[PDB]
């Protein structure tokens, strides 16, 4: 009674989210207006930008948002395919619980279906070897030509290949770190000037008297006090004159040189500026003195840059002056401020020693939206190439994996025994919504299209899918649309994980 | 002999319901499993148990799935005393 | 309501009748209660009656019952299976139309799946046929009827009587033989074992002529309907005589009419004589002194059936007392009317096969009507088995074998009919589904277990257990159903879907 | 009063009972962005808001002696709730509560005696101790998803606890909450 | 209601509603409709003529449309659905324009000129192959019936079905209601073989001994057409007689039957030499008829009597009256052949062979019913086609030819009539659309390519229901007669223009 | 074994209800009395029953109270088959 | 009572046909135990006389009558002993007469 009712309600909420998102799938896509508290409009063809700003009440909606976020952070694209698989599996679950079979068997059967489906997708895919630049560029162009970012991904794809080659030798199958390869902007500019920056791009400096460039830069990681503390007020006594506060002013003028002499025995060249809530103070009257004898201040550093610079140049994190020893110092090859193709004060660090070969790409553009679209293009390019390199053997897309996987999973349910057999059959014959969604968004009769795909996968080619850029079922064109095999692996595994978790969930309780 | 024989049978049924819930949470046929277990170790065969890993009768002597004596005795006594405490109150009043 | 929504409601009504009939499948079928216009009650799981007696105030339900009736005699046991399979097909077609498929497309897909299932049924064949030696195989086939209903002693005698009657009534046995003429008769009374096969007709007789030769080797029978004693065409007749010697003159006229005619009739080779109405036993005493075994009280339909049995037609007047007009028997024998307390003489006409019937007794009106339906179903299945000797294993095994066949075939076409055949597959699956629902075991667990057994081992003789024999193979169980019977069931189910799947009625 | 609360708490704990159970999701009031999914019924009983005083006193009477032994909570709560429901049926059948108390006291004495008789000693042999400790660890570590990581917990816990050989060091054992590498391996 | 547009749009809605009673029954595989009589009788018929005949229509617009439909049924019979759908769709496609406020007289003359032009185009584009005498054209009609029958998808016996039906209709059968030339279906047996009955006879005789030794092959039997019967228990005499001897009681049993014996003796000696009866007859009666050296058939259907009227040239007797051979019919063939299990008695060969019916035996039920409709349609189309001057490609093709032609003429004619002719042309598209929808609901997908390839060049291409793909409706031997299509289109146009010409409905209760 | 165990246990308790009903109509402590009789038979007394004149258990051989075998056997069998034929029907169809 | 418990079991999601099978097995076992446990008073005369007396008295005590059960039972067993085993419901001639008292009944 109550457990069945609450599971039905959870399934209904998840299916409502999924079917509201179903229309916006794939490169073709169709948008909605978001039901929000401000009343604005959205023309966002994608699916992620709905869940990421969805007013969610039911915990099923929240868990589907976590599903989409996990899929995006894992591999990027497919963020709508995952949620639509989830919704279809929950619809199959609605049917199965309508017949009354128990949720735990549903979870176990879906786990078996997941394992066999991963085996199937690994089987039929093309075992492309990713070891050299020609293979990398082939994978990159196959990944970029199938999306709408092709126009500008062309110039940046070889550079992203260079970056991922810097990170590791592709013979090492370990995944590259998406966060390690940071993306930065230099304000304005052209498009071609977006260039690789080995080392790191750093924030803008203040240039009272500090040098613009230095060979063999001795970068120091500074987080400690600057002055005699102006602890609580600008004046401690009658405000006729600063009779006693002159002491702390000249103590600033003395402690600045005291710390600079404490630095020069180590040789800190640059200064990352932490905010004034951590620092005692920051002002030109002391920053000039630090600058003139080779301590350049760089504005408003943040924790991500601190972690990145620690990972790169080996400077240990610092919270006090006494650790000014060489542990907080790094010795690069060269550090320069470069302003080509439009002036820009962002500092660069070059050729420093690093355990991990962190690399960044600077992004340029005549408009801010162009810069950010280039950033998201390079972001998804790194996502797809990383999920390929860590798993190899990319797969053709366009519902072809769903058709082939549903067919072999239906026959697997045929040969499988026990209660789980019909569960796996329902999983397979409901999972086919993705090609049905492509057919709906392509204008073809969805059911007839799904039947045609299933028939063509039978007794014939298994890579045949629905073509989104020419039209309809196609087999002759191999490059219909291709995604790394990890895209489908993550989709199926996260979808089944969340579905079987939903099945495991019972009797929602307020604290 | 006493009328508490019905209460004793009720206790036996309630304790029997625990492996029934074990089977139900695992999706197996609860009634069939518990009845066949009752038969399996009511005709002697004291070591017979319910193998939840496949949902079949399992001779627990060789499967090795065992539970420490102290936790079973503690849960038995604690459930008994808690049920007594909850049962023996008939009416409640509040401030 | 028009269009797809009207058809949705129509499928809902069809499901309403189908799931009501669902629990009655198979030998382990759960019974149904019928209360009629007359106010009487009866418990029965036979589908034919609980469709015919059932009425539903919806036109498509009326077409359901009419189309089941149209193949009533053709398919006896299937009266449940065809309806439940049509119901499951409509339940899956509900989802199919909810996905937008046009009704005639799924109808033609069901027809294609019917062709595939029929061709798959062709692949399973048993029951070698030879009429004399078939007795043991045929009683093993009738074991299905025996073990299912209330016949706990599972009388081999009823299986034997059915098989001998069907094999004797037509000497030619190859195909499409004329088994339409046979029928079974019964009445309340003695034990169910009180049965006897007659190569002719059993008459009803009063208990006069007590010790007379109820068994005579009369090749020919006197079918003389003239009143030996005053007639009664619903109108009584009168007597009036002047004296006792006038009545003795009446006696000598009676003696003329008895000895002279019956001497002539025995000269024509008959001793047993019929009379249209009896008047009194003192007139019967003259017949006893003439050693006449005779019967009477034959009604219009009764005497006409006697005529069709014996080939002779009634003789109402003196001038027609010739040999040619009287009816033949060849032999006549006498058998107890009940168990032992009453006796009956029975007229066989073995020289012609045009009249063979089966007499059965029962201890209760419910018992006798249950025997009626059970023996009718056994007669139907043996008739349909000997008409087409090919047979398939029942107990849901054939339906799920067809389910595997059509489901694996569903990938052979690119058109919309693929989902139609998949719906046909998981609808053919209902027979073990509901056959375990009305049984004890869990439906899906056992259904999928045997379904996968048919894949791990190729023999399609695997089905769910229905008598708790402890085995899932149906070959030792011998719960077997005629192959052409299964073909008729599946074809009638497909037609029964089609005839209300293409309907947009008022 | 009638035992609706005492059986309601048991019913809301029932589906979590034992391995291969059912999960629960607990979320904060006020529709704030915070929730968590859990399988251990002890977590639900800790996070439950007991609006019924009977349920409150039941969970309190459990907590004094259920979390001590460990994993008993999901068994003691469900068994107590089923006992209360069966006793509600009994009192519906006009069986006086004190009769039920006496009957259950004697029945629990009998059940404990049967448990002691059925209990098997495993001292004096090292290999029997090894197998028993791995089995009991696997039955108590019946919560993680990864079966190889299940075995990792089993072996690590068994080898950590067996090396005592003496009076309890549970007062001294600890499990450090520091984050490491792979989510499927363990260490001591 | 109110004058002008507000009542005319109500007429539009009523015509749409009466279309919905026919909309889904256009194609030969279209949806069938169950229609319930007020008596509680359920009747099933997928042809629009029968549906509208059984359906009672009350709304005056629907009344006029059904009246035009019945006139077309009297004309052809299958055109009822076509004319109703054309009228309804013409009204639907003028609905937006008439609601805009343009005067309906404009659309009256617009439809008049459009349909006159359409008739001209039909007569111009219709083609004749006729020349039926040669064997090639006999098998051409054979393949036409085969395409009509293609639901069976049988092997060469498909062509045998076609040859048998075309021969039966071509043997001296004029254009008529075709009811006498019907078919019957039988269980069991091989579908490869069945009886080409040279007339019509009784469905299945009884188990009487007179059947087995019945006198097969009468050379020229005169027939008796009876309805009153002789049977058991039907009649008796309530006579009372005092005893005088034992020979006297036979007067009562005599009086019970003597009039019946004399009746049968004389009615058989009338001059007839085989007798039929619509009501059941006794086996004892059959034996006395055998004593008359004669046979009787009881329980005969009334359609047997009507086919005897129109073919056998007989006349009803109905009782013992008419003890003369003058008013009795004649036959040239008689026999009994148990067709599988069907104990069919035969008496065939008539002064008029208008009925030369066929009996089907294929061991099923689901196939031979749609087979009955398919043979009905094929034998109908051949006879209507041979009468007409010319034939045109049917099955949604010629509707598109006219639609394209009228679109081209509309887009070049000036004045407000051109929008109206375009609406007419788009409404003329309904028949292909309904043929596709009732077949596979893929109406748009196939209709788009159909119209495109039709506009590509002059062709008779249309929709094929057999494969849901475009096929040469001409040279695939699926046809509609040109004169019948003129009648259908003109009748639909007159119905539409008449019903949209009316503003007010007048009541005087 | 099997699901039949619970069904026949419930049948046994339904049989137990018959002397429970007899005692209830007698006004005695019906539940306690039938519990005492059940205990007497469990320990083993094939002749133990209820003394109807004054409510208590007693070895019924000494008291001389009894019933004929045929009627009791036929009551059991007929009631069982009647309950069976009622149960074997799920729904009633009316016209 | 059986149907009450049957509905209770159906609520417990136990299928009706399992109930029928278990009930039939239970009745088989119960009838077998009853037959094996019933006592045949067997070959005796005086003990059989006392047994006939008290069994007839208690069987007739199941009716409303309480006073003159013993007299009727003794008369019936006297008639049956005249039968000597040949059970005859028609050996007793059963005449009825309105009025009087129950003590006025005579054999």
């Amino acid at each position: 009674d109550k457990p069945a009712q609450i599971r039905f309600s959870n399934i209904s909420a998840a299916k409502a989210v999924a079917d509201a998102i179903r229309t916006s799938l794939g490169p073709k896509g169709m948008d909605k207006m978001i039901q929000d508290g401000k009343g604005d409009v959205t023309i966002t063809n994608d699916g992620a930008t709905i869940l990421k700003q969805m007013q969610v009440l039911h915990p099923a909606a929240r868990m589907l948002v976590e599903l989409s976020k996990a899929q995006d952070i894992e591999a990027g694209d497919g963020t709508t395919s995952v949620v639509i698989i989830a919704g279809s599996l929950l619809d199959s679950c609605t049917k199965l619980l309508q017949k009354g079979i128990h949720p735990t068997i549903i979870s176990e059967s879906f786990q078996k279906a997941l394992e066999k489906g991963i085996e199937i997708l690994t089987d039929m895919s093309r075992p492309v070897e990713l070891s050299d630049r020609e293979t990398l560029l082939n994978s990159a162009t196959t990944s970029l030509n199938s999306k709408v970012v092709s126009q500008y991904s062309s110039l940046l794809s070889p550079m992203s290949v260079n970056a991922v080659m810097k990170v590791i030798d592709p013979a090492t199958a370990t995944s590259v770190d998406l966060r390690d390869i940071k993306i930065v902007k230099k304000l304005g500019g052209t498009i071609d000037d977006c260039e690789l920056v080995e080392g790191l791009v750093l924030t803008q400096k203040v240039s009272n008297s500090g040098i613009t460039r230095v060979e063999k830069a001795k970068i120091g990681l500074i987080q400690f006090c600057l002055s005699a503390p102006k602890t609580d007020m600008d004046n401690q006594i009658v405000v006729s004159d600063y009779a006693q506060m002159d002491r702390v002013l000249r103590e600033e003028r003395a402690y600045i040189l005291n710390l600079v002499k404490q630095i020069k025995k180590t040789g800190c060249n640059v200064l990352l500026i932490q905010k004034s809530i951590l620092r005692d103070a920051l002002s030109d009257l002391a920053l000039h003195f630090l600058n003139k004898m080779k301590i350049m201040v760089i504005k408003d550093i943040e924790r991500e840059d601190i972690e990145f610079i620690c990972k790169t140049i080996g400077t240990k994190p610092v919270a006090h002056i006494d650790q000014f020893t060489a542990d907080m110092l790094g010795s690069a090859e060269l550090a320069e401020e470069v302003n080509l193709n439009g002036s820009g004060k962002l500092l660069k660090i070059t050729g420093c020693a690093s355990p991990g070969k962190t690399v960044t790409i600077v992004v340029r553009g005549s408009n801010k939206l162009v810069i950010e679209e280039a950033e998201r293009s390079i972001h998804d390019a790194l996502c797809v190439i990383r999920c390929l390199v860590k798993k190899r053997a990319l797969i053709a897309g366009g519902g072809a994996p769903e058709i082939e996987l549903a067919l072999r999973l239906t026959e697997y349910s045929r040969t499988l025994s026990g209660m789980e057999s019909y569960c796996v059959r329902a999983f397979a014959d409901a999972m086919e919504v993705i090609p049905s969604t492509l057919a709906e968004n392509a204008g073809l009769n969805p059911i007839s299209t799904v039947t045609e795909l299933r028939n063509r996968h039978a007794q014939g080619e298994k890579t045949a899918g629905i073509n989104v850029r020419k039209g309809g079922i196609s087999n002759i064109l191999e490059e219909l649309v291709v995604q790394p095999l990890l895209v489908s692996v993550s989709a199926l595994t996260l979808a089944t994980e969340t579905v079987r978790s939903i099945l495991k969930i019972d009797d929602v309780v307020n604290t | 002999p006493g009328k508490e024989a019905v209460a004793m049978e009720s206790y036996a049924k309630a304790l029997r319901m625990l492996p029934t819930i074990i089977a139900d949470n695992a999706g197996y046929d609860s009634a069939d499993l518990v009845a066949q277990l009752r038969a399996a170790h009511s005709e002697g065969n004291t070591t017979a148990g319910l193998d939840m890993r496949e949902g079949t009768i399992g001779d627990m002597a060789i499967l090795g799935i065992t539970e420490s004596f102290q936790v079973k005795r503690q849960v038995l006594l604690s459930a008994a005393e808690a049920a007594e405490v909850i049962l023996r109150v008939d009416n409640i009043i509040k401030a | 309501l028009m269009g797809l929504e009207a058809l949705k409601s129509h499928i809902m009504a069809a499901k309403a009748v189908a799931n009501t009939m669902r629990t009655s499948l198979g030998p382990n079928g759960l019974d149904k209660m019928m209360v009629d216009k007359d106010g009487d009650v009866t418990v029965t799981n036979d589908g034919a009656t609980i469709l015919s007696m059932m009425d539903v105030d919806h036109q498509i339900a009326k077409l359901m019952v009419e189309l089941s009736k149209s193949q009533d005699d053709e398919i006896g046991d299937g009266t449940t299976g065809v309806v439940v399979l049509a119901g499951a097909l409509l339940e899956e077609a509900e989802q199919l139309l909810d996905r937008g498929i046009h009704p005639i497309r799924i109808a033609d897909g069901y027809e294609q799946a019917a062709r595939v299932a029929i061709e798959h049924l062709d692949k399973i064949s048993d029951s070698v046929l030879v009429d004399i030696k078939d007795t043991e195989p045929l009683i093993q086939t009738a074991k299905t009827t025996l073990g299912s209903k209330v016949v706990n002693s599972c009388h081999r005698q009823m299986a034997e009587i059915a098989v001998n009657a069907v094999l004797t009534v037509a000497d030619m046995e190859r195909r499409d033989v004329d088994f339409e003429l046979i029928k079974v008769e019964g009445k309340v009374g003695g034990r169910l074992e009180d049965t006897k096969l007659i190569k002719g007709v059993i008459v009803d007789k009063d208990f006069s002529h007590p010790q007379m030769p109820k068994k005579v080797e009369d090749a020919k029978i006197a079918i003389l309907t003239c009143p030996f004693e005053p007639p009664k065409p619903k109108t009584k007749h009168k007597l009036d005589v002047t004296s006792v010697e006038d009545y003795k003159a009446l006696q000598k006229y009676e003696k003329e009419k008895f000895e002279e005619m019956i001497q002539q009739i025995k000269e024509t080779g008959a001793n047993l004589a019929i009379c249209q109405w009896g008047f009194d036993d003192e007139a019967n005493h003259l017949l006893l002194q003439n050693n006449l075994p005779a019967v009477r009280w034959v009604g219009g339909p009764e005497i006409e059936l006697i005529a069709i049995a014996t080939g002779g037609r009634i003789v109402p007047r003196f001038s027609e007392l010739t040999a040619e007009k009287l009816g033949f028997a060849g032999l006549v024998q006498e058998i107890s009317f009940g168990t032992t307390k009453d006796k009956m003489l029975v007229i066989e006409q073995c020289k012609n096969s045009r009249a063979v019937t089966i007499f059965i007794r029962g201890g209760n009106k419910m018992i006798i009507e249950e025997a009626k339906r059970s023996l009718h179903d056994a007669l139907c299945v043996i008739r349909n088995l000997i008409r087409d000797n090919r047979v398939v294993y029942g107990g849901g095994a054939a339906e799920i074998s067809c389910a595997l066949a059509v489901s694996q075939e569903a990938d052979k076409c690119p058109t919309l009919e693929q989902y139609a055949m998949r719906a046909f597959a998981d609808a053919l699956e209902v027979i073990p589904m509901a056959l375990s629902e009305n049984s004890g075991m869990n439906p899906i667990q056992t259904m999928t277990e045997v379904r996968a057994r048919q894949v791990k081992e190729m023999n399609p003789a695997l089905g769910i257990d229905c008598l708790h024999k402890g085995t899932n193979d149906m070959k030792q169980q011998h719960v077997i159903e005629t192959l052409i019977g299964k073909k008729q069931q599946i074809s009638l189910a497909t037609q029964m879907v089609r005839m209300i799947l293409k309907i947009d009625d008022i | 009063t009638s035992f609706i609360g005492a059986i309601a708490i048991g019913d809301l704990v029932k589906s979590t009972l034992g391995p291969k159970g059912m999960d629960k999701i607990l979320l904060s009031s006020g529709r704030d962005a915070s929730l968590m999914v859990t399988n251990d019924g002890a977590t639900i009983l800790k996070n439950i808001g007991v609006d019924n005083p009977a349920a409150k006193v039941l969970v309190d009477m459990s907590r004094v002696q259920d979390d001590e032994v460990g994993d008993g909570t999901t068994s003691v709560t469900v068994l107590a709730a089923e006992l209360l429901r069966e006793a509600e049926s009994l009192i519906a059948k006009k069986i006086h509560p004190q009769t039920i108390i006496a009957g259950w006291r004697e029945a629990t004495k009998a059940a404990r005696e049967a448990l002691l008789s059925s209990a098997v000693d495993h001292g004096s042999d090292e290999v029997k101790f090894r197998q028993d400790l791995m089995n009991i660890a696997g039955t108590t570590l019946s919560s993680k998803l990864l079966t190889h990581h299940k075995d990792h917990f089993t072996k690590l816990a068994v080898e950590a606890v067996l090396r005592l050989k003496g009076s309890g060091n549970l007062e001294a054992i600890h499990i450090i909450k520091k984050l490491g590498g792979s989510l499927a391996d363990s260490y001591l | 209601s109110s004058q002008g547009i507000p009542q005319l749009v109500s007429n539009i809605s009523a015509c749409q509603v009466i279309a919905e009673a026919v909309r889904t029954t256009l194609g030969p595989r279209g949806m069938d409709k169950l229609i319930v009589d007020g008596r509680g009788k359920a009747t099933i018929s997928n042809d629009g003529a029968t549906i509208l005949k059984l359906l009672d229509v009350v709304h005056p617009a629907a009344k006029t449309l059904v009246d035009i439909a019945k006139s077309q049924d009297a004309e052809v019979g299958d055109g009822t659905t076509s004319v109703t759908l054309l009228a309804a769709e013409f009204l639907k496609q003028v609905k937006p324009y008439v609601e805009e406020g343009l005067h309906p007289q404009i659309i009256i003359r617009a439809f008049r000129t459009a349909t006159q032009l359409a008739v001209n185009k039909i007569k111009e584009i219709a083609v004749t192959v006729k020349k039926a005498d040669k064997v090639e054209q006999r098998k051409l009609l054979e393949k036409c019936a085969m395409t009509a029958l293609s639901s069976k998808l049988i092997s060469q016996q498909k062509a045998f079905f076609a040859k048998m039906v075309v021969d039966a209709v071509m043997m001296l059968d004029d254009l008529l209601q075709l009811k006498m030339i019907g078919i019957k279906k039988v269980q069991g047996g091989a579908l490869e073989d069945s009886q080409l009955v040279a007339g019509v006879a009784f469905k299945k005789t009884f188990s009487y001994a007179g059947f087995e030794m019945q006198p097969k092959k009468y050379h020229n039997p005169k027939i008796a057409l009876l309805n009153v019967e002789l049977e058991l228990k039907a009649e008796k005499d309530n006579a009372e007689i005092r005893v005088h001897t034992v020979e006297d009681y036979q007067a009562i049993v005599d009086a019970e039957w003597n009039i019946l014996y004399d009746k049968l003796e004389k009615i058989h000696h009338s001059g007839a030499k085989v007798v039929l009866s619509k009501l059941p007859i006794g086996d004892v009666a059959t034996q006395y008829f055998a004593d008359r050296d004669m046979f009787c058939a009881g329980r005969v259907p009334e359609e047997d009597l009507k086919r005897t009227m129109m073919a056998c040239g007989g006349s009803i007797q109905t009782s013992v009256n008419a003890l003369s051979a003058d008013v009795l019919g004649r036959c040239q063939v008689f026999e009994e052949t148990q067709i599988g299990g069907e104990r069919y008695n035969f008496f065939t060969g008539c002064p008029k062979a208008k009925t030369c019916t066929f009996i089907l035996r294929g061991g099923a039920e689901q196939f031979m019913e749609e087979t009955e409709r398919s043979l009905h349609d094929a034998i109908m189309i051949v006879r209507r086609a041979i009468k007409n001057d010319s034939v045109v490609a049917g099955g949604g093709a010629i509707e598109m030819e006219l639609s394209k032609y009228l679109r081209d003429y509309s887009r070049t004619i000036p004045g407000k009539q051109q929008l109206l002719i375009g609406a007419y042309a788009k409404a003329l598209e309904i028949i292909p659309r309904q043929l596709c929808d009732n077949a596979g609901f893929d109406a748009t997908n196939i209709l788009n390519k159909l119209r495109a390839r039709h506009a590509q060049g002059g062709t008779w291409y249309g929709v094929d229901i057999n494969n849901e793909d475009i096929a040469d409706n001409f040279e695939a031997f699926v046809w509609e007669p040109a004169m019948v299509r003129i009648n259908a289109l003109t009748a639909a146009s007159e119905a539409a223009c008449l019903i949209v010409s009316v503003d007010e409905t007048i009541k005087n209760p």
